[PDB]
């Protein structure tokens, strides 16, 4: 999925914030890894996405 | 005339309120609260605190 940039800490164990609770939600005891880079030539044109 | 009684009686009511004085003690934690602690730090942070 594609979520804003400042939110790629929201995507954690033991977080808070909008997308977390009404978007998308990871267990506390997640284990695993985690990868976010800018897509900005990809999921943003001047127009909006 | 007879402290070798009351010796024992103060020893072990003196254990006993240090052992229960000692629930106080944070041992460097953030907190002797475990309400306090699951409520400031996150659970990840909140299990080894």
């Amino acid at each position: 999925f594609v979520i804003r940039g400042d939110e790629v800490r929201q995507i954690a164990p033991g977080q808070t914030g909008n997308i977390a609770d009404y978007n998308y939600k990871l267990p506390d005891d997640f284990t695993g890894c985690v990868i976010a880079w800018n897509s900005n030539k990809l999921d943003s044109k001047v127009s909006g996405n | 005339a007879l402290g070798k009684l009351q010796d024992v009686v103060n020893h072990n009511a003196q254990a006993l309120n240090t052992l229960v004085k000692q629930l106080s003690s944070k041992f460097g934690a953030i907190s002797s609260v475990l309400n306090d602690i699951f409520s400031r730090l996150d659970p990840p942070e909140a299990e080894v605190q």
